[PDB]
């Protein structure tokens, strides 16, 4: 049970910023509270006025007070719901910023481990329910608790005895209501498993009623379910009766008070200690205060059993990244320089399965360098590691003679982009998608990387020029002109190690050719795959991969 | 609709008394606050106390009824429309279980089925509760409005005149919080779905380094949603603060009437009393008795799906003659009518003889096996069994007449002793259930069990085996002691001995001579050895004769041998 606790306290700790607005809304369910409860003792206050000798100026006094303090009383319960709900939404809105800022930092392995449309549905519906949970919760217990001390206040206030004689009747009604509890719960387990064993045979007649009318006929599976209900009938009315005996006695013990309360206000109606006014608010008060004083005891229940929706979300929040520890290194000169020795990688996801041993190549800035050999689709998982997405199982990749784990990651990626299999886009605008990872760049800078990427084509002829709109994940966009906006893409970043993967397998090789007669292509290092030899026509150095090992 | 009237009026005789009962309940608890004001002004009147004790005991005595009433009625209730719930859930199933082959052709629809049923059960739970709690208060809401109106007709017209500008002017108010409600709802929607865009593409967001980027934009849509949720905020304020003061001011103004009528002497202190706590009572019970019909709608709109749901040959011979002839037998299944699976398909089987079907898999044998048992209607042609038509016999004739095992036959979820025996009407002998369970070759594995033929299978045949699974199947339909037999896979995966076993059921029983037996099957021990050896393809036979004479004629029986 201490899970609960502290998902509790974690939720509080998260509400802490939100202290003024439940402060506020605090006081104004206490104002609401205040001023609800006086009118009753207006009433009472009224009713002894018009008995007697009548008085105009008091009774037109006790009116007008009545009505400002309802006027009050509404206007403080408003605010105090508007703050409510206004907590509630700024919570809302600050545990998914939270929840996004947390799994945005997670590793690949914790994305391909999970689904997408898991976390689609945490972050749309769990947050709220959280979200949902303070400021309900807060506001039922806070205000049982205020009305029961004024109430039991203003029954003070008007007569001790009769105070005493109310409190004489609750334990017996609380032990009266665990009782019954206990005995509905028991009932309720046995209703559960007779309705789950007469929904067993109409899952076994759905599953066989082949077989059911090869042989035979419905009416022996028919009645066999006719006497399941039966027993399942029988018990349901034993709960039902129980209830009903529950109601009548918690009914007679009311009257029972209730008769008791009033035959000692009559007496004290001879004393001449109370008036008829004061015995009909006490009656009102006496009628009001027993809801509170039982959801008093219920908020503790509903609550931990309420607080399991947050175990999700706290555990998506509080996973430890494996990434290494970030790195510090960023020289302003790059050599271009990139080697690997001797390294072995295997996917955490499914260990156990080298799709490399003891890979070992250099790369150079004046010299290509192309991939060849379909490697059973091996060839990826050498590019994934070139630009720091994994981390080697064995030996180390270094770029200059430093790991490639200790450069910034804004600045590695912004020196070092690749190209896609499968292009893939983001909805907003064709500028966008192009300076895609920059945070300011001028837009002249952006259309030069479509010329060299042949995409200017359609630049002119689609509107608003590069200021356009594309459907989410590209939908008005071919597979050509995917694969050209990646390449102007990665083109724009003036990049040192240019991975390109299949690039004139898709599009004119005419493409492929400028882009290795490009800028980017010039003085850096680019290294090509193909699944054929035709990319051999321009390369320098060409090693084979196939069932994970170099030539 | 009358549909749930028609369905409640088995129970009128007690439902007439039930309702004398609640009307009893609700006259009798009333007496507490009309006994409180008139005895406050006997005691301010200097009252006897002779009229007071004998108005206490009642009161008493009053609401003590009122209470044992009440328990009564409600049990009363409850016993009857718990009895008419289990009455209709039975003939629901009855009704779903009474639909044809063609309804239930497609197996997964088996889902809704499971569910349906259980839905309408809860359903009638729902209705139940709150049938009963609408009826209630609403004779109560009425009795309170009678002794009001028998209190003060000037000033109960106030408290009737204001109901309701209190209850629709919060509906009315609301709609504004839920269109607020509905946008904020849709930004959200948008601002998730442009988050689950970012994070999908987690490999190219971490190859460019972008994570403030995205981080950024969903910032950017939380704050264009915040000022939707101070509006939002600003209109539940109102709306509280309007439900707050319409019922709130309403007590005021009815103090202030009863003070005017009292100062003009029409009504005196205890009958404001009265009122007071009438009208207080009369304001809870209209309260909860409004919030009872959209439950109570949406319960009758999903039972007439319910029952719309629910809207959708007597052949007795002595005995068998074991004969089954075809004219022009065309079948087509009602979901693809377009391919027929048979196309005039022209096999008889006299008694006393095997008919081996040889074809390629998929060619329509299912379909002339469920022609033979009645199960689904050919789409062209006649079948006669003994040269009378097969749905012109009784369906429990047929099914104690003719019997089959399935091409995957599965163990009845119950105990084996009986599950050997499903369907039966009668009641097999221990001996006759020994004998069956010898000849079919399945007292082997019926033997191996701890507790014998008696010990519980589990659902789909998880207990046992698959070839004692067919080991009970063949059992099942030897003690069925059927004329016609369409063996189909019997012992396709059995043992070796299933299958010798099968095989001198087959030929060398002393019943083969007076029962008729079609296979169907891939024993090719068994096909060569048939009487009759029938080759079948594309619905339409190709070859027939012997093993012998099939393998002469050079057909697609000989192909397929060789």
């Amino acid at each position: 049970q201490v899970n609960n606790k502290v998902l509790m306290w974690r939720l509080l700790k998260l509400s802490r910023p939100d202290l003024p607005l439940l402060v506020a809304a605090f006081f104004f369910l206490v104002l609401a509270v205040l001023g609800e409860t006086l009118i009753p003792h207006y009433s009472g206050r009224v009713i002894d006025i018009l008995g007697g000798d009548f008085d105009p100026h008091a009774f037109a006094s006790a009116i007008f007070f009545m009505c400002l303090f309802s006027f009050g009383s509404s206007l403080s319960a408003g605010c105090r719901g508007g703050c409510f709900t206004y907590t509630m939404s700024r919570i809302n809105l600050r545990i998914r910023e939270q929840l996004f800022s947390s799994l945005l930092r997670q590793d690949l392995g914790f994305f391909q481990e999970t689904k997408t449309g898991e976390l689609n549905s945490r972050l749309s519906s769990d947050t709220t329910l959280m979200s949902n949970w303070l400021p309900l919760n807060a506001n039922v217990l806070l205000r049982s608790l205020v009305k029961v001390v004024g109430l039991y206040g203003f029954m003070l206030s008007i007569s001790p005895r009769l105070t005493l004689l109310s409190l004489l009747h609750m334990p017996f009604t609380i032990a009266a209501e665990k009782v019954y509890n206990t005995r509905h719960q028991e009932v309720l387990r046995e209703i559960q498993d007779a309705v789950a064993r007469a929904g067993q045979v109409v899952r076994e007649a759905v599953g066989g009623l082949q077989t059911v009318r090869s042989f035979g006929a419905e009416e022996h599976e028919v009645c066999r379910y006719k006497e399941a209900l039966e027993q399942c009938r029988q018990l349901y009315w034993r709960r039902d009766l129980e209830r009903a005996l529950y109601l009548l006695v918690r009914r007679v013990l009311h009257l029972g008070v209730q008769m008791l309360m009033l035959s000692c206000g009559l007496q004290q109606m001879q004393d001449g200690e109370l008036t008829q006014g004061s015995l009909l608010s006490f009656m009102i008060y006496q009628e009001s205060v027993g809801s509170y004083v039982q959801t008093l005891v219920y908020i503790y229940g509903d609550m931990l059993s309420n607080v399991g929706a947050a175990e999700k979300v706290f555990s998506y929040m509080d996973r430890q990244p494996n990434l290494p520890s970030p790195g510090t290194l960023a020289p302003t000169t790059l050599q271009g320089v990139v080697k690997f020795q001797d390294v072995s990688f295997a996917y955490p996801n499914r260990p156990d399965r080298p799709v490399l041993k003891g890979l070992t190549f250099t790369l150079r800035p004046g010299e290509v360098t192309a991939l060849v050999g379909p490697n059973g689709s091996g060839k990826s998982t050498v590019a994934a590691l070139l630009q720091n997405l994994y981390q080697p199982t064995g030996g180390q990749v270094l770029l200059d003679e430093k790991p490639i784990s200790q450069y910034e990651h804004c600045y590695l990626h912004s020196q070092v982009v690749s190209v896609g299999q499968e292009p893939v886009l983001f909805s907003g605008s064709v500028r966008n998608n192009i300076a895609y990872g920059l945070q300011s760049c001028e837009d002249d800078k952006v259309m030069a990387a479509a010329q060299a990427a042949h995409a200017d084509d359609f630049i002119q002829e689609m509107e608003h020029g590069i200021y356009t709109d594309v459907g989410e994940k590209g939908s008005q966009l071919a597979a050509g002109q995917k694969q050209r906006l990646a390449i102007a893409r990665a083109l724009v970043r003036d990049p040192r190690v240019l991975i390109l993967d299949e690039a004139t397998s898709a599009l004119d090789v005419q493409c492929e050719q400028a882009l290795q007669d490009w800028n980017s292509r010039g003085d850096r290092t680019v290294l090509v795959i193909a699944h054929r030899l035709q990319t051999v026509q321009r390369a320098h150095q060409i090693l084979v991969l196939q069932e994970g090992k170099l030539q | 609709v009358r549909r749930l009237l028609g369905c409640l009026g088995s129970e009128t005789r007690r439902l007439s008394l039930f309702l004398v009962l609640v009307v009893l309940s609700s006259l009798g608890e009333m007496a507490i606050p009309f006994f409180t004001g008139r005895l406050t002004d006997w005691i301010l009147q200097d009252g006897s106390a002779d009229t007071f004790t004998r108005n206490l005991t009642l009161m008493s005595i009053l609401t003590i009824a009122s209470a044992v009433l009440e328990f009564v009625g409600d049990g009363i209730y409850n016993n009857t429309m718990g009895h008419v719930h289990s009455h209709l859930q039975g003939e629901v199933f009855g009704a779903v279980l009474r639909q044809e082959t063609e309804f239930f052709q497609q197996n997964q629809t088996g889902n809704i089925m499971s569910r349906v049923t259980e839905d309408t059960s809860t359903l009638s739970d729902s209705l139940s509760e709150n049938l009963s709690l609408f009826l209630w208060y609403l004779v109560r809401g009425l009795c309170l409005l009678g002794i009001m109106l028998w209190g003060s007709v000037s000033l109960t017209m106030v408290t009737l005149i204001t109901l309701p500008l209190l209850f629709l002017l919060p509906k009315k108010v609301g709609k504004w919080y839920q269109l607020l409600e509905v946008q904020v709802r849709e930004s959200l929607a948008k601002s998730s779905q442009v988050a689950i865009e970012a994070l999908s593409a987690m490999p190219t967001v971490r190859s460019f380094a972008n994570e403030e980027g995205e981080a950024q934009k969903f910032r950017e849509k939380l704050q264009e949603i915040k000022t939707l949720n101070q509006k939002e905020a600003v209109a539940y304020a109102v709306n509280s603060w309007t439900t707050s003061i319409s019922g709130m001011l309403l007590k005021v103004g009815i103090l202030y009437i009863g003070g005017q009528l009292v100062t003009s002497g029409a009504v005196s202190s205890g009958n404001l009393v009265t009122f007071v706590l009438y009208q207080m009572q009369f304001t809870q019970a209209v309260e909860v008795l409004l919030s009872i019909y959209p439950r109570v709608q949406k319960a009758v709109g999903s039972s007439e799906k319910i029952f719309e749901y629910l809207d959708r040959g007597l052949l007795t011979p002595l005995h068998l003659e074991g004969l089954v002839q075809f004219q022009d037998v065309s079948f087509a299944y009602p979901n693809r009518p377009d391919v027929l699976v048979l196309q005039g398909l022209t096999f008889t089987l006299r008694p006393g003889e095997v008919t081996a079907l040889v074809g390629p898999n998929g060619s329509g044998k299912s379909t002339v096996a469920a022609l033979l048992q009645n199960l689904y209607q050919p789409t062209g042609g006649q079948l006669l069994l003994d040269g009378k038509p097969l749905p012109q016999y009784e369906h429990r004739y047929l099914h104690r007449q003719v019997a089959a095992v399935g091409q995957e036959p599965q163990v009845f979820g119950r105990s084996l002793q009986e599950n050997i025996a499903y369907g039966l009407t009668q009641k097999p002998t221990m001996e006759e259930i020994t004998a069956a369970a010898v000849k079919s070759g399945a007292h082997s594995f019926i033997s191996g069990l701890p507790q014998g033929y008696d010990t519980e299978v589990d659902e789909a045949g998880s207990q046992l085996s698959g070839g004692q699974r067919q080991a009970v199947a063949l059992a099942r339909a030897l003690i069925r002691k059927p004329c016609v037999l369409i063996l189909d896979d019997a012992t396709s995966a059995l043992d070796a001995n299933s299958q010798l076993q099968v095989e001198q059921l087959l030929y060398e029983s002393p019943e083969r001579y007076s029962r008729s037996v079609l296979l169907i099957t891939q024993h090719l021990s068994l096909v060569e050895q048939a009487d009759h050896i029938l080759f079948l393809e594309g619905g339409a036979i190709r070859e027939g004769g012997t093993h012998q004479q099939l393998m002469e004629k050079k057909g697609c029986y000989w192909a397929m041998v060789q």
